[PDB]
């Protein structure tokens, strides 16, 4: 039982962590002293007889050394105490307990480990000074920072055990996690703040620095890119150099509010063939976002390339930031004198509204809503007036801050800070509260002995008019400390309660595994799900894709999918296809084209039943839009020529592909049907994306490009299928627990208390509600 | 025993925000001001927004002024001292009112495109240091692998590792068993 | 060795939009009224104002690394003042009966709207931009 | 016509006062009494400080060289904070400080001070910045009822 | 304890040379010299000079990790022009430039009254 | 004499306010760094404590001793202890000093740096003399003694550089500025209402021509003309810090040509 | 309880797990001086070699995938399509 | 009872001596054994 | 509430509808009231949905509840993880809790983790009941000195005799 | 304990001006600011060095053992 609690910890060290921008994402800085204590039993073979010999000579005191040499018979020779330490002849088959060295797979863990991503394998990088070092972007999954935190490093002891870490646990193989079918690692702090400044149009760089920046990227091919400016001075763009970091064959389109192909605001994102075309690079693109740069590279180029991308981007930006500089100070929290007069009036305006409701209530003219107290309606209105006031006063402060304002800058890049922050620092702090109400009359009919009895005003019950810049009044101070205290306490509870839930979730789902028949079962062999996640797919291979068929007017649906060769106005113009003019009035093809349409129209029905809401964006395997954009890039498709695709090509081809996307292979009737159900949704997506008109009119694919797209979808589909052996149970529990730990905060029980009320199956709920339409 | 500040030691201001030394740089490499002044510490700007610790930015401004003027800086709560009031005095000393200053990069001598909030600030050295928590338990012939560490490896699917990390040193004794009765009653 | 576009433009609006070095110009066209142009320009290295006249040529020549001197004294194939170079992500809008293309100069965007450029504008990266006076 | 810089306050609607606060800053205890401009901080961060302060190095007493206690940390060159409090006077802080007024820069530099970490001037560390003494005393005896 | 000695910042350890020259593969006429026991003082200096030479196609320097005292210098030059020569031309140009400054200073220092 | 250009504004035994001109920022900055960290100097680097009844610990006093500026005029005529062919230290590579002080009077006895006594043979070279600049000839106050307290030490000075430890640094601070008028636009000024009105104008703005309204950005103007000001710590004459700095950098650059040679 | 080489419903593809254990077992044998089946073009690290053997399909191993009911299918490494 | 902290507890503790103010603080501490 | 519905032309359009939220629950009876839509009635009490609408309905509510608790903080979790939990809680035709319901196990084995200071008592009951340990857990396999049939151990590796 | 020998930030010798600072206060009755400035201490880093020191040795000296 002692070994069931980690009492006998052998071959592992622990220390303080530190961030290091000059280490690769999968590496871990292991201080020489610690690497001299941990060992790995390596066998003597002609592949290492030499190196092993050198180590043993270096002994236990010099780093690349060893501590013991075990002989065939099993005899141990202590290299520190042995009249022959420097006189040994290694024999094939002998063992040498050498110190850990560069690139050895080691398990790294930050407790509490409620996330498989809290234990990832890292390559060893032995360095000087004490303290374990990490790349800034591995910080989020481990949920650590560098103000005292300590993590554990574990050294695998066998050859099989070494492979298991690097082939399953390796940091790169975790970037895109199944918890949320999206990356869990991305660019943070400085690099994030610095990357946005770098990408701004006004950001240009001179030759002297571009060369250094280029050279900082180790995967650079020595080809100095041509300046975006050649005129009176060869000037480059931030975007230009950043692209050296992004590998070829990457595409990323993202349209924001008014983003156009000429995004004036330098909005959205557009990276073609590994070169940014337009848009400032920030959290939306480089963050752990769903369909961002990181998600793409991982899938498009693989985990190793993606891992290298973290380090490349960080070197160019950190370097660029180290010579540009960024700071923050009191100044950044000061709003315009006129803005302050607009803010103070906004607040005074709210205090007038509250004053009118009070008079109204004191006169008894105010009426309470159904099932609500007179006093409840009153409070409800005053708090709304006051929060409304804080909020609007906050916007005034934000609008005023310039694009130079550092606080505003960190918010635009997505690296620390938010609205509520600016609003409280610069303008009004807001209404304090404890247990969802304004500060209560703790003394008789008053909040403090400094007020008069029965004072229901905003200053009386906790409204903090002042900002942090201005400083709180002693009353605002105490009120805010009462609000604050509630947070410290709730956090302790939220921390104590969630930790227990996380362990109950694991314990209950711990033995559930995906078997070779795609079935999900528990240790007894009971079927929990006839196919995992009712689709037999691996969550880390699922991406949010829009199901077009479902939305829009019927006209728009028909204008996009309907093809009528028997109609001069609804056939495929001869310019979209060679056989264009001879397709007209082709009875036989039209029959084929009506089959495709009826099937799409069926889907529209089907989808509108499954998603009654009408929601079109749903996570699925095999990102079709990307495969298509890639095809176009790969085959340099020109929208100025008619394709060479036959109609039978598209229809029959799209039809044939659906027969190969396999989840289940059983030859019996039951399975073949279970196989049709599990691929129904993806198939509805497929048909809407490879509808003949879409292929010829929108994508302009050629017979070659098209053919390529099909085999790709197949290879990716099969690749997105769940692997038998997946401990899907434990995964599920941790996926519900880890984020449930991040629940620190209308009148319905939610948060942890609700979850604990759900998982307990309590007969007496706190807020038994009933919604009746 | 004398303890010189190293990498990993704790430090913090009187505003509820600690931090360990990530690294040390010599004066040459440190960014510098026109007057040749160099920083003893460098804290990150991203540690400002979320905490909303305005007091820290104000302590700095007040401290800069106090040191230049020779007067003690009143940072007492609930008084009429103001940032604006503190800015004027700082300005009267030749510096930009909001505590900002121009700085040059130590590697090139070239300027920084941004001005840095620069000023003195009180900092506390905390106990519990690196060399007092460095544990490496790897006998030859926190820091634990508990139930949660096990669940993790389980999700990774690393059964070999799980078996290796939990197999007691006890001898893998060899026994014989009957196929009819799962007992070790076989006389070998 | 080539040239793909040539014309003179009437600057009608120069917007700096919250920037401090680049402005987005939109000049009309001489001769043909169809032709239009929206382009970002590094004002610091070539100021621009309203009602000005800019001679704009696209060209595509006079991908190997890059060299600064010598060639910038000999084969000076630049009889202009402003010289950019970008990649075309050309979205031939085929708007009604006109044809509008797109160029990207390190983030600095450009867009022409005409129709007599069918056998002019490439469909590939390499595309310079020259302007004078 | 009030200074647009001062904090806003509510006008006095009473002529019934029976008492008056000697000084509002006295609602604090010894720890918070050491935080500069606490009325400008988010409430919870003041709490963190009142805790961390107890983990600082200073000069707990002036007779440390004579006491033989378990552990002790004496800051080499204690400094009195440039930004004090009126309460500090009675707390004897300026007499027995726990910190130094370091020149602090708020900047992204080499990026080696991210995620609540900090870069410290090595040259400063050489001239004694933040150096401290650390004493540890052991105790032992002899026989018992044997 | 884990911290390396201070002298290692400027003193070459055993088995170390001041210069390591290797042929760059990413490009022709390119070299990557590893300067041991030197920092930004020399790296940015020789770098800035190598840039004044027009027959130099490429010049950049970088210290891969602040823990260690060494930097990499990559140089690319026109055919026929040896990169090891540009480093010589740069070094000499510096030594001369500095020598002149030492003279001009010891001169202006004399014309002073204090 | 063509090339770099010195143009001294002020000069004294402590500071050298000058104006480097016609040079690359890199060189200017490189020299700035060399003066700060690589100019040889002598400084206590070993202390033998015989008697210490003072209120201070050994390492505490030791630490301070090493910080005491020592005469380093002929520092070049003193071999590095690590090079010297002797065993440990000798007059060829080190200066030995002693400190003996007793609390005799009733009033606190101050132990200054003047009380240091050289016990090794200086061989006629200006070196090892504790630097003094206070109008009292006392120098740096090392420690203080109460009647009865004693302190008998033995310091061994050694040649060293700041890179190894700041104590060995001859420089104090080094003002450095260029382009007082942001004409090059190397920096983007932060402001609220007015960039110019809010940012204090520099001393050097007078020594230069204010930009002219109409003139468009001069995109070719580089960074030359740097307004410096060195300040000596005393172990070496102000002018020397500069000169020797220029020389040291010159040596490094040379040590490389020699490397190419034997390469 | 054995299943004919025909009628196998299980995936033709190797699972990340199968591959991980195969690369681990095989590397254990290589580290123990066991003979190698692929031309060692420089590689010395056992795992690095094991991987080369997997690609060139020269690992004489067989995976016995058991079904929840007791039965099992036999797939040869050579046979298994590797794409993870 | 004064050495343990047992009364009928942790009523008595070793005086803090980390920093002067930390000692002051301890001497003015309060504890509540075991609605809001 | 605004309701996303298909407009007569096909495209989804918002159509407001009056809805009633109640404090207290009596599904079986409110559902029967005239003028309402029994087809869309609902309650955050999945237990009542189960006893009145059946287990399957219960599963869906149990899901919607868990989902909201997480979507509440703007967080997202792939459907499959919450679906798995909801299924485990529903397999036996009832609503089984996850928070340590059984004073013995959850789905472990006797030879598994030595829970409780007395594993002996658990052994007695196992003997008197003829308990059969499948040996699929980690702990149970640890004691047996074997790797668990999980992930990498969910299959066996054997030498091949076909490769020429 | 006692006047640090050099200023932490720049190294400017400052540990030889404590007594002077004191006299400039008592005997010359000058204010702190005006005093530090007459001691050649212009940059706030050096100024703080003396202005913030706490000469605890005086109280230490007051012990007999
Ligand atoms: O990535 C991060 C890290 C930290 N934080 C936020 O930091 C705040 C607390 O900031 P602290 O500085 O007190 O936390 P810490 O992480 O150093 O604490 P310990 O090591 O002592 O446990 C908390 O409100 C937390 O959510 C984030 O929001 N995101
Ligand atoms: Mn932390
Ligand atoms: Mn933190
Ligand atoms: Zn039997
Ligand atoms: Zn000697
Ligand atoms: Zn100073």
């Amino acid at each position: 039982r002692g070994n069931l609690m980690g009492k006998r910890v052998d071959f592992s060290a622990r220390t303080v962590i530190s961030g290091d921008p000059n280490l690769e994402l999968d590496q871990v800085g292991v201080p020489k002293s610690i690497a001299k204590t941990l060992t790995y039993p390596e066998v003597v073979t002609p592949y290492n007889i030499d190196r092993l010999t050198q180590l043993v000579r270096n002994g236990p005191n010099e780093h690349p050394g060893a501590k013991y040499v075990i002989r065939d018979s099993g005899d141990r020779i202590d290299l520190r105490y042995s009249k022959r330490a420097g006189d040994i002849q290694l024999q094939y088959g002998w063992k040498v307990e050498r110190h850990i060295m560069d690139n050895d797979p080691v398990l790294f863990n930050r407790q509490p480990s409620l996330h498989k991503m809290s234990m990832m394998a890292h390559r060893v990088k032995v360095i000087p000074y004490s303290t374990f070092r990490l790349n800034l972007s591995v910080t989020s999954p481990y949920n650590a920072d560098f103000d005292g935190d300590e993590m554990n490093l574990h050294v695998p002891q066998s050859e099989e055990t070494r492979a298991e870490l690097s082939q399953l646990c390796a940091v790169p193989l975790q970037i895109v996690s199944p918890q949320s079918n999206k990356p869990c690692m991305g660019i943070v702090q400085d690099t994030l703040c610095g990357i946005r400044k770098l990408t701004l149009r006004d950001t240009f760089i001179e030759l002297d620095q571009v060369l250094n920046m280029l050279y900082w990227v180790p995967d650079w091919d020595g080809v100095i890119p041509t300046p975006a400016i050649i005129k009176p001075k060869p000037l480059w763009s931030g975007k230009q150099i950043l692209s050296v970091a992004i590998p070829n064959g990457i595409h990323l389109q993202r349209f924001d509010e008014g983003t156009t192909l000429l995004s004036p605001k330098d909005n959205g994102m557009l990276i073609i063939d590994g070169q940014i075309i337009f848009g400032v690079v920030e959290k939306k693109t480089v963050g752990s976002s769903n369909g961002g740069l990181i998600h793409v590279v991982t899938r498009e180029k693989g985990p190793q390339v993606c891992a290298k991308l973290f380090g490349n981007i960080q070197k160019v930006v950190n370097f660029w930031l180290l010579h540009n500089g960024f700071s923050t100070g009191i100044g950044d929290t000061i709003a315009d004198g006129p803005t302050m007069r607009e803010i103070t009036e906004t607040i005074a305006e709210a205090k007038k509204k509250v004053l009118d409701v009070t008079k109204e209530a004191q006169a008894n003219l105010l009426t309470a809503k159904h099932g609500m107290t007179l006093r409840e309606s009153f409070e409800d209105n005053v708090v709304r007036f006051l929060n409304e006031a804080r909020d609007k006063a906050g916007r005034l402060a934000e609008v005023n801050l310039k694009d130079l304002n550092n606080v505003k800058q960190m918010v635009m890049a997505g690296s620390k800070g938010s609205f509520i922050n600016i609003a409280q620092m610069s303008a009004c702090v807001g209404q304090q509260s404890v247990e969802g109400k304004r500060i209560a009359f703790g003394f008789v009919d008053r909040t403090l002995p400094h007020f008069s009895k029965d004072d229901y005003s905003p200053e009386s019950k906790g409204f903090v008019e002042n900002s942090y810049l201005r400083g709180l009044t002693p009353q605002e101070f105490f009120f805010h400390a009462m609000g604050g205290r509630e947070g410290l306490i709730d956090t302790a509870v939220k921390t104590a309660e969630t930790g227990y839930i996380q362990r109950r979730l694991v314990k209950a789902l711990e033995d559930i595994m995906v078997h070779y028949d795609n079935t999900t079962r528990n240790s007894l062999g009971n079927v929990i799900q006839f196919i995992y996640g009712e689709d037999g797919m691996d969550a880390a291979h699922i991406e949010k894709q829009s199901l077009d068929t479902i939305g829009g007017s019927d006209a728009a649906f028909e204008k996009r999918y309907r093809v009528d060769l028997l109609n001069t106005d609804h056939t495929l113009d001869p310019s979209l296809l060679e056989s264009g003019s001879e397709i007209l009035g082709d009875l036989k093809l039209q029959v084929l084209l009506d089959e495709e349409y009826k099937q799409l129209v069926k889907d529209r029905k089907f989808l509108r039943e499954v998603f009654v809401d009408g929601e079109a964006n749903w996570p699925l395997p095999v990102n079709i839009r990307r495969i298509i954009q890639n095809a176009q890039q790969t085959f340099h498709i020109d929208h100025t020529k008619p394709s060479d695709l036959t109609i039978k090509d598209i229809v029959l081809g799209v039809k044939d592909l659906q027969e190969n996307l396999l989840v289940l292979r059983g030859k019996n009737e039951i399975i073949q049907n279970a196989q049709r159900d599990a691929v129904t949704l993806f198939c509805c997506l497929l048909r809407s994306r490879l509808a003949t008109r879409r292929v010829l009119q929108e994508y302009r694919l050629t017979k070659q490009a098209f053919d390529w797209v099909l085999s790709n979808i197949e290879a990716q589909f099969l690749r997105s299928v769940v692997h038998p052996g997946e401990m899907v149970g434990v995964l599920a529990a941790q996926s519900i627990g880890e984020p449930a730990t991040q629940m620190t905060l209308k009148k319905v029980t939610s948060g942890v208390p609700r979850l604990k009320e759900i998982l307990n199956v309590a007969k007496n709920m706190k807020t038994p509600s009933l919604t009746v339409y | 025993t004398t303890k010189i500040p190293q990498i990993g030691d704790k430090f913090a201001s009187r505003h509820g925000q600690k931090g360990t030394i990530g690294i040390t740089y010599r004066r040459e490499d440190m960014p510098f001001t026109a007057e040749g002044i160099v920083p003893d510490l460098i804290i990150n700007p991203h540690a400002i927004p979320s905490r909303m610790t305005v007091a820290h930015l104000i302590e700095c401004l007040l401290s800069k002024v106090a040191a230049l003027s020779g007067n003690e800086g009143d940072a007492s709560p609930f008084t009429d001292i103001t940032v604006e009031g503190i800015s004027k005095l700082l300005r009267e000393h030749g510096y930009q009112s909001r505590g900002f200053e121009v700085m040059y990069n130590g590697h090139t001598g070239k300027k920084l495109m941004a001005q840095i909030f620069f000023g003195p600030t009180y900092y506390q050295r905390l106990r519990h240091m690196v060399d007092d928590k460095i544990h490496a338990r790897a006998r030859g012939p926190g820091l634990r692998f508990g139930e949660m560490e096990r669940d993790c490896m389980i999700a990774h699917g690393a059964a070999s590792f799980l078996k290796e990390r939990l197999m007691e040193a006890s001898d893998a004794f060899r026994v014989h068993i009957c196929g009819i009765c799962g007992l070790m009653t076989v006389i070998a | 060795s080539n040239t793909l576009f040539d014309d003179i433009f009437q600057v009608s609006e120069v917007d700096p939009g919250r920037y401090n070095k680049v402005c987005r110009i939109e000049a009309a066209s001489t001769t043909q009224d169809q032709c239009k142009l929206t382009l970002d320009i590094n004002v610091e290295l070539f100021p621009v104002a309203a009602q000005d006249s800019l001679t704009v040529t696209i060209a595509s020549s006079l991908t190997r690394s890059w060299r600064p001197p010598q060639a910038g004294d000999r084969s000076l194939a630049d009889d202009y003042d402003y010289v950019m170079y970008g990649t075309a992500y050309k979205f031939e809008e085929v708007s009604k009966d006109l044809i509008a293309v797109y160029y990207s100069f390190g983030g600095l965007l450009m867009r022409l709207e005409g129709n007599y450029r069918n056998l002019n504008n490439l469909k590939q990266e390499n595309a310079y931009l020259l302007i004078r006076r | 016509d009030v200074d647009p810089a001062k904090r806003i306050r509510v006008s006095h609607h009473a002529t019934t006062f029976t008492h008056c606060e000697i000084h509002p800053s006295m609602i604090l205890g010894v720890a918070a009494s050491i935080i500069p401009f606490p009325d400008h901080n988010q409430s919870p961060r003041n709490t963190y400080q009142s805790a961390m302060g107890k983990q600082a190095m200073g000069v707990f007493l002036t007779n440390y060289n004579v006491r033989m206690d378990t552990m002790a940390n004496i800051l080499y060159y204690p400094q009195k904070p440039l930004g004090t409090t009126r309460a500090m006077e009675y707390l004897k802080f300026r007499e027995l400080p726990a910190g130094q007024n370091a020149i602090v820069a708020i900047a992204c530099y080499s990026g080696y001070n991210q995620e609540d970490s900090m870069i410290m001037n090595q040259s400063s560390i050489d001239r004694g910045l933040f150096r401290s003494l650390f004493f540890r005393s052991y105790m032992d005896q002899e026989k018992k009822y044997g | 304890m884990n911290a390396p000695d201070r002298f290692e910042l400027f003193l070459l350890g055993e088995g170390e040379s001041k210069l390591k020259i290797d042929p760059d593969t990413k490009a022709p006429n390119a070299v990557v010299i590893t300067f041991e026991k030197e920092d930004h003082t020399l790296g940015n200096l020789i770098r800035a000079e190598l840039l004044n030479d027009r027959k130099v196609l490429f010049a950049a320097y970088k210290v891969e990790h602040p823990f260690f005292a060494r930097f990499k210098l990559r140089i690319q030059t026109t055919e026929g022009y040896d990169p090891k020569d540009a480093l010589k031309n740069a070094c000499n140009s510096i030594i001369n430039k500095l020598g002149a400054l030492k003279t001009n200073f010891e001169t202006e220092w004399n014309l002073q009254t204090l | 004499e063509e090339g770099p250009q010195v143009k001294i504004r002020e000069a004294s035994k402590d500071n050298v306010d000058f104006i480097l001109s016609n040079v690359d920022l890199a060189m200017a900055n490189s020299l700035r760094r060399v003066m700060i960290a690589e100019i040889p100097t002598l400084a206590i680097d070993s202390v033998e404590v015989e008697t210490n009844t003072t209120v201070l610990a050994d390492e505490f006093i030791a630490h301070r001793l090493g910080l005491i500026p020592l005469q380093s005029m002929d520092i070049e005529q003193l071999e590095y202890s690590r090079d010297c062919f002797c065993e440990d230290h000798c007059d060829k590579c080190s200066v030995v000093l002693t400190l003996q002080a007793f609390g005799e009077s009733e009033s606190t006895t101050n132990v200054y740096s003047k009380d240091l006594v050289i016990v090794s043979n200086l061989m006629g070279r200006n070196i090892g003399h504790p630097i003094i600049q206070d109008k009292e000839g006392n120098g740096v106050l090392i420690c203080k003694l109460r009647k009865g307290q004693e302190l008998k030490l033995t310091c061994v000075a050694k040649k060293g550089i700041a890179k190894e430890h700041a104590k060995w640094g001859p420089a104090a601070a080094i003002e450095f500025e260029y382009d007082p008028w942001n004409k090059l636009k190397h920096t983007d000024y932060w402001y609220e209402q007015d960039s110019a009105k809010e940012w204090p104008q520099s001393k050097n703005c007078e020594y230069e021509d204010p930009p002219n309204e109409g003139d468009p950005f001069d995109y070719k103007a580089q960074a030359d003309t740097f307004y410096m000001n060195v300040e000596s710590v005393g172990s070496i004459p102000v002018d020397q810090v500069v000169v020797r700095g220029i020389d040291t950098l010159q040596k490094k650059v040379a040590s490389i040509l020699l490397a190419l040679t034997q390469m | 309880k054995a299943i004919p080489k025909d009628q196998r419903a299980t995936t033709p593809y190797m699972t990340k797990y199968e591959r991980a254990r195969i690369l681990g077992t095989r590397a254990l044998q290589i580290s123990m001086n066991a003979p190698v089946f692929v031309d060692l073009e420089g590689e010395t690290d056992p795992l690095r070699i094991a991987m080369k053997e997997l690609a060139e399909k020269k690992i004489p191993l067989v995976i016995r995938r058991y079904l929840p009911d007791g039965s099992f299918e036999d797939w040869s490494v050579e046979e298994l399509i590797v794409d993870l | 009872a004064l050495a343990t902290g047992n009364w009928g507890a942790g009523v008595s503790q070793v005086l803090n001596r980390y920093t002067y103010s930390s000692t002051l603080s301890h001497l003015r501490r309060t504890n509540t054994p075991i609605a809001k | 509430y605004d309701r996303k519905v298909p407009s007569p032309t096909g495209e989804y359009v918002k159509e407001p509808e009056w809805v009633l939220e109640t404090d207290g629950v009596n599904l079986s009876e409110v559902m029967t009231v005239p003028g309402i839509d029994p087809t869309r009635i609902y309650t955050n009490s999945f237990i009542d949905i189960m006893e009145v609408l059946g287990i399957e309905a219960g599963r869906a509510a149990l899901y919607k509840e868990v989902y909201n608790v997480i979507a509440s903080d703007g967080s997202y979790v792939n459907y499959r993880h919450m679906a798995l939990l909801v299924d485990v809680m529903t397999t036996q035709g009832g609503l089984t809790s996850v928070t340590r319901h059984g004073f013995n196990r959850s789905n472990t084995g006797a030879l598994m983790r030595c829970s409780f200071e007395e594993t002996v008592e658990i052994l007695f009951e196992a003997g008197a009941s003829a308990e059969l340990d499948d040996c699929r857990g980690v702990s149970e396999n640890v004691i047996l000195g074997q790797m668990a049939p999980i992930g990498t151990g969910a299959f066996d590796v054997m030498i091949d005799e076909e490769s020429l | 304990m006692i006047v640090p020998v050099r200023c932490f930030s720049c190294g400017k010798v400052v540990g030889d001006k404590w007594e002077s600072y004191l006299n400039l206060l008592q005997e010359d009755e000058l204010d702190e600011g005006t005093a530090l400035s007459r001691l050649g201490l212009k940059r706030y880093c050096c100024r703080r060095m003396i202005l913030t020191h706490v000469d605890l040795i005086e109280k230490f000296l007051r012990y007999n053992p």
